[PDB]
C-alpha cells in the first residue's frame, strides 16, 4: 500500500494491495470490478506518460523563449509559418496533419492490437532498468507518481492560463514579484465575490 | 436532582447513565431532541465547540472594549474593527479569507475524522511524530499531550469541576454575545455605553423604554 | 402448524392482506388443505376479518 | 417560500407524529374519530424542532421503511 | 542519566538511562514511542551540529570584521566575497551548486537508515575507540549541540529586536547593562 489515503480511513475491499501505488483512494467505489479496474489501471497510466510528455513540452517552449504552449497554433490558425527550435518548417499545415494523423493511428493501433500490454519492455527497454521485480515496483510506483503529478500539473496550466491569458512562467513572476497581489484570489476570476 | 424545573419530570432519554454522566445535565430538553443518543453525543460536542469558541470571543470583545475606555487600547468599536483593521491591512480581504478557510477546514478535517472513528488519527507512519500523542483522551471532545499541556488532567479529583465551570462559563458566554447583538441593533451604541447609561438610571434605561423591544408600546 | 393466538404473516399474492401480518385463530390437526385460521384487524374489500390458508403460505412473523 | 416551507414541514411532521403515536394503542379507529387533547397539545408544542428531528431520522435511516408493504400481484 | 532534570521530579518511563545527555526532561511525554524516539534522536544530533556551525560562522565573519551574518545576502539581493576575496560567479550558479551538493549528502544522509556515528572514514583521526569515554564524547557533543541552538535563537530574537550585530549587543550590554538590555529595549515587553 502505498500509504493510507486518508488518515483514520478504511480501505476498499476491491483493491489489491501490491500494486505501484495503490493508496487505497476510490470513495465513490468505481474500480469494485476487475475488467472496469484494469482499463483504470491502462488510462491511468497511459496518462501520466502523456501528461508528463505535455510539460516537459510545454516548459520547453516557454523557458526556452519561444512564447507559451497557447503561442504556437497562432502562425498556422492565422497566415504564417511553423518553426520548431528557431529552425522553420517548409510544409504545409494540412500536410503534418495528415501526417501527425496516419502516425498516431498506426502506433495507438499498434497499442491496441495486443490486449493490455502496459510494460512491453525489451526492445521497448533496450536499457533494461526493471531486471529487479522489485525495484521494478518502485520504479513502477515512482511512474505512477510522477503521471499523476504531471496531469494535475497541466490542469493547472490550464485553469491558470484561462482566468490570466497568461504564461505560467509568467503567472509565478508575478507571484514572485507579489504573492498578496498575483493570487487566484486577486485574479478576482477563480471566485465571483471577489 | 438539580432541574431547572423543580416538580418537573424528566425526559425518558435524558435519565441516563451517560446523560447523568455527560455535563451540566438538569433534564433540560423539553424538545426531546436527545431521544437519541447518538445525535446526543454529537450535540454535546457540537456545545462544547460553541461553549469554547464564544468564550473566547466574548473575552476578545470586552476586554479591549473596556480598556478603550481606558487611556492606553484605545481601540475601535467591534462591529467596525473589520473596517479599521481592514485599512490598516496589507492583503486584500478575499485573499485573507481564502487562506484562513484553508487552514481552519484542515484541522475541522482531523477533528472530524476522529469524531467518525476515535483512533482515527493514531494510524503509524501517517505522519512523523503525530500519532503518538494525536490519539483521543478516551473522553471525546478532550485531545491530549498538547492538548491539556499543563498537566492539569493528571488530576481527577479536579476533572469535574474543570468540565463543570468550562461549560457553565461557555454557555454564559454564548448568551452575553446574544445580548450584545441585540442591543447592538436596538440601541446600536457600545455595550459598555448601554452598561453606564442602565448603571446611571436603571429604572429608564432598559429595553422597556427603547420603544422597540417592544413596540406596541 | 404453530400453536393457536400465533402471529404469522401472509404471503399468497391474491390475498387482500398480502405482505401483511395477521393473528392464527387456529389450524386444524386433520389434512384439509388450508387448515390455519387467520383473524385481522382491516376487513377487506368485502368486510371481512378472518381468512384461511395452506402451510407454506403464511410465515410466522 | 422559505417560511412557506418550514411552516407546512411543521404541519407534515406533527401530524405524522400524531398519527404513529395512536397508532400504537387500543382503538386506533377511536383515537382517529376523537381526539386525545393532551397528546395533541404535547405533540404540537414538540413540533417546533421538526427539521432538526427529520434529519436526523434520515441520518439514522429510520424514515423510510423497508419492502413490506402491500402489493399488487405482479409487483 | 546526565542528570535530574528537575530536582524532585520524576522520571519518564519511556527513556532509558544510558543515552548521551539522557537527563529525563520530556515532561510533555513525546518520545514515549521508539521510532518516534529514535527520529527524535537523530533530529536532535544533527540540530546541534548544525547549530554549532551556524554560531561558528556567525562569529568568524562577524569578529573577523566582515559585517554580521545578517549583512551577507545584501550584495545579492542588491559581488559574492569571501574573506576579503571577492567570488566572481553568478547568484543563481552558487544556489544550484549549494543545491545539488546538499542533494548529493542529504540523499547519502538517507540511503543508509539511520547511522548516525559512521566513523572510520568520517573520523579517521578515531577518538570513539573507548566505548565509555566514547559515550562521555557524545554527551559532551550533545551538550554543545543544545547550547549552540540555543545561541542561535539568541542570536535571531536580539537582533529581530534590535537590528544589530551580537558584538554590538554585547557590546552595549558593556558599556551599560542597566540601559543596554531586552527590558530597556523595550520590544520583547510591551508595557516598557
Ligand atoms: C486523492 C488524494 C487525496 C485526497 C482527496 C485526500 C484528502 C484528504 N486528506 Mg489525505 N488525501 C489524499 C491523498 C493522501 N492523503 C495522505 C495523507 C494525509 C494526511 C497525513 C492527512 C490527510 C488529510 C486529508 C484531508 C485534508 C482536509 C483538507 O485540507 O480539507 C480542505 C477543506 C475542505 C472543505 C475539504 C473538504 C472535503 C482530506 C480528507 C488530513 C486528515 O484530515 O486526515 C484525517 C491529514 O491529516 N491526508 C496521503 C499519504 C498516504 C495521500 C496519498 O495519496
Ligand atoms: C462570521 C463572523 C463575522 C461577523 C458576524 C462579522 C460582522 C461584521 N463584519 Mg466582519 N464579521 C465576521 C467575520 C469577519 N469580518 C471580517 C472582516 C470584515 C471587514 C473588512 C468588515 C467587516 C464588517 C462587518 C460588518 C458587516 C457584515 C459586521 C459588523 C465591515 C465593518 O466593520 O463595517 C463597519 C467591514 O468593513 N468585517 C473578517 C476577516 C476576513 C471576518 C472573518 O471571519
Ligand atoms: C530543559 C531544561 C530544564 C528546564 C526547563 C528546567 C526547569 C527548571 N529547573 Mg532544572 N530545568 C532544566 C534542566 C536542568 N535543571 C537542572 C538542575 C536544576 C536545579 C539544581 C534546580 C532546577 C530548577 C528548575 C526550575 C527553575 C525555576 C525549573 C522547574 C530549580 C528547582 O525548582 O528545582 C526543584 C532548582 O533548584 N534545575 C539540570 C541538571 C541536572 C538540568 C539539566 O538539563
Ligand atoms: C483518468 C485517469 C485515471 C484513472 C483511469 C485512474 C484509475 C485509478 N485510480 Mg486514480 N488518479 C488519477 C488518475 C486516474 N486514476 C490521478 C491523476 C490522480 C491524482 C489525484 C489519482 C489519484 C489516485 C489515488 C490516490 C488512488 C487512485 C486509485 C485509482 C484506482 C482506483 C480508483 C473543477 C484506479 C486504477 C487508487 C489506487 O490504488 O491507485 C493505484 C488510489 O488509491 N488514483
Ligand atoms: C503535449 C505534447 C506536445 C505537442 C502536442 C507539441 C506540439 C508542438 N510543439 Mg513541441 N514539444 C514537446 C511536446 C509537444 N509539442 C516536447 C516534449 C518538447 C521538448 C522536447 C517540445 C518542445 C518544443 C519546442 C521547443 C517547440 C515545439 C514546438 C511545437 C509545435 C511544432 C512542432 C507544435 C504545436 C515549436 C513551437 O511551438 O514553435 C512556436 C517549438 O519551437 N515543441
Ligand atoms: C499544481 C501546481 C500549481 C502551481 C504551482 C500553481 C501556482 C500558481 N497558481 Mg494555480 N492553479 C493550479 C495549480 C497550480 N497553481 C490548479 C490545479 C488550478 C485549478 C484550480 C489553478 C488555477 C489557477 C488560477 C485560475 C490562477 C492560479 C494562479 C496561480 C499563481 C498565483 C497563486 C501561482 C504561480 C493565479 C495566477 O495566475 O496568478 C498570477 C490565477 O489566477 N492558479
Ligand atoms: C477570540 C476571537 C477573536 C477574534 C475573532 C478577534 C478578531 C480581531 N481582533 Mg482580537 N483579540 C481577541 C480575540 C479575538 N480577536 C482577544 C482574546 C484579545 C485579547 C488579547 C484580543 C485583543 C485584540 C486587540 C487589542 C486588537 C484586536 C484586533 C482584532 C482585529 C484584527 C485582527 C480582529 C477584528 C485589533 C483591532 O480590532 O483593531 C481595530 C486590535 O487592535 N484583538
Ligand atoms: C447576557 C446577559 C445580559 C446582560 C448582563 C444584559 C444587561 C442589560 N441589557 Mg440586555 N439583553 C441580553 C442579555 C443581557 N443584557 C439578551 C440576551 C438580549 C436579547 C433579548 C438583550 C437585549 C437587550 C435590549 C434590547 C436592551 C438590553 C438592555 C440591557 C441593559 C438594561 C437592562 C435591560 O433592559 O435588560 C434587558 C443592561 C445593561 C437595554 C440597553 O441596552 O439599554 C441601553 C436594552 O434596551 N438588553
Ligand atoms: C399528516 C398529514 C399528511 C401527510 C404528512 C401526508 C403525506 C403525503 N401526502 Mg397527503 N394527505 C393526507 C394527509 C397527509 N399527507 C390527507 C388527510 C389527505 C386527504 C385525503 C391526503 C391526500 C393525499 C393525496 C391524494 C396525495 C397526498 C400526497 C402526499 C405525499 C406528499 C405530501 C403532500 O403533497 O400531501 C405524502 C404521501 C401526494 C403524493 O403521493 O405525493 C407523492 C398525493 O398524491 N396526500
Amino acid at each position: 500500500k502505498a500509504g493510507n489515503w486518508l488518515p483514520g480511513s478504511d480501505a476498499p475491499a476491491w483493491l489489491p494491495d501490491d500494486l505501484p501505488g495503490n493508496y487505497g483512494f476510490d470513495p465513490l467505489s468505481l474500480g469494485k470490478e476487475p475488467a472496469s479496474l484494469k482499463r483504470f489501471t491502462e488510462s491511468e497510466v497511459i496518462h501520466g506518460r502523456w501528461a508528463m510528455l505535455g510539460v516537459a513540452g510545454s516548459l520547453a517552449v516557454e523557458l526556452l523563449g519561444y512564447g507559451n504552449w497557447y503561442d504556437a497554433p497562432l502562425w498556422a490558425v492565422n497566415g504564417g509559418k511553423a518553426t520548431w527550435f528557431g529552425i522553420e518548417v517548409p510544409f504545409d499545415l494540412n500536410a503534418l496533419l495528415a501526417f501527425e494523423f496516419v502516425a498516431m493511428a498506426a502506433a495507438e493501433g499498434q497499442r491496441g492490437d495486443a490486449g493490455g500490454v502496459v510494460y512491453p519492455g525489451g526492445a521497448f527497454d533496450p536499457l533494461g532498468f526493471a531486471k529487479d521485480s522489485s525495484k521494478s515496483g518502485e520504479l513502477k510506483l515512482k511512474e505512477i507518481k510522477n503521471g499523476r503529478l504531471a496531469m494535475v500539473a497541466f490542469l493547472g496550466f490550464v485553469a491558470q492560463h484561462a482566468a490570466t491569458g497568461k504564461g505560467p512562467i509568467a503567472a509565478l513572476g508575478e507571484h514572485l514579484a507579489n504573492p498578496w497581489g498575483a493570487n487566484f484570489a486577486t485574479n478576482g476570476i477563480s471566485v465571483p465575490f471577489f | 436532582r438539580q432541574s431547572w424545573l423543580p416538580g418537573s419530570q424528566i425526559p425518558a432519554h435524558l435519565d441516563t447513565p451517560a446523560a447523568q454522566a455527560l455535563a451540566g445535565n438538569f433534564g433540560f430538553d423539553p424538545l426531546g431532541l436527545g431521544k437519541d443518543p447518538v445525535a446526543l453525543r454529537w450535540y454535546q460536542q457540537a456545545e462544547l465547540i460553541h461553549c469554547r469558541t464564544a468564550m473566547a470571543g466574548v473575552a476578545g470583545i470586552l476586554i479591549p472594549g473596556l480598556l478603550t475606555k481606558a487611556g492606553a487600547l484605545n481601540v475601535p468599536e467591534w462591529y467596525d474593527a473589520g473596517k479599521v483593521a481592514i485599512e490598516n491591512s496589507f492583503a486584500p480581504w478575499g485573499s485573507l479569507l481564502a487562506v484562513q478557510l484553508f487552514l481552519c477546514g484542515f484541522v475541522e478535517a482531523k477533528r472530524w475524522q476522529d469524531i467518525r472513528k476515535p483512533g482515527s488519527q493514531g494510524e503509524p507512519g501517517s505522519f512523523l511524530g503525530f500519532e503518538a500523542s494525536l490519539k483521543g483522551t478516551s473522553e471525546l471532545g478532550y485531545p491530549g499531550g498538547p492538548f491539556d499541556p499543563l498537566g492539569l488532567s493528571k488530576e481527577a479529583d479536579k476533572w469535574a469541576d474543570w468540565k463543570l465551570k468550562e461549560v457553565k462559563n461557555g454557555r454564559l458566554a454564548m448568551l452575553a454575545f446574544l445580548g450584545f447583538v441585540a442591543q447592538k441593533y436596538a440601541t446600536g451604541a457600545g455595550p459598555v455605553d448601554n452598561l453606564a447609561a442602565h448603571l446611571k438610571d436603571p429604572w429608564h434605561v432598559n429595553y422597556a423604554t427603547n420603544g422597540v423591544s417592544l413596540p406596541f408600546l | 402448524g404453530p400453536k393457536r393466538g400465533s402471529l404469522v404473516k401472509i404471503l399468497r399474492p391474491e390475498s387482500y392482506w398480502f405482505n401483511q401480518v395477521g393473528k392464527v385463530v387456529s389450524v386444524d390437526q386433520s389434512g384439509v388443505r388450508y387448515p390455519v385460521v387467520v383473524r385481522f384487524e382491516n376487513q377487506n374489500y368485502a368486510g371481512v376479518t378472518t381468512n384461511n390458508y395452506a402451510l407454506d403460505e403464511v410465515v410466522a412473523a | 417560500t422559505f417560511g412557506f416551507l418550514y411552516v407546512a414541514g411543521y404541519i407534515g411532521y406533527v401530524g405524522r407524529q400524531y398519527l404513529i403515536a395512536v397508532k400504537g394503542e387500543a382503538k386506533p379507529t377511536d383515537k382517529e374519530i376523537i381526539i386525545d387533547v393532551p397528546l395533541a397539545t404535547k405533540l404540537a408544542w414538540q413540533g417546533a424542532g421538526w427539521p432538526l428531528a427529520a434529519v436526523q431520522e434520515l441520518q439514522r435511516g429510520t424514515l423510510l421503511e423497508k419492502e413490506e408493504n402491500i402489493t399488487v400481484s405482479p409487483r
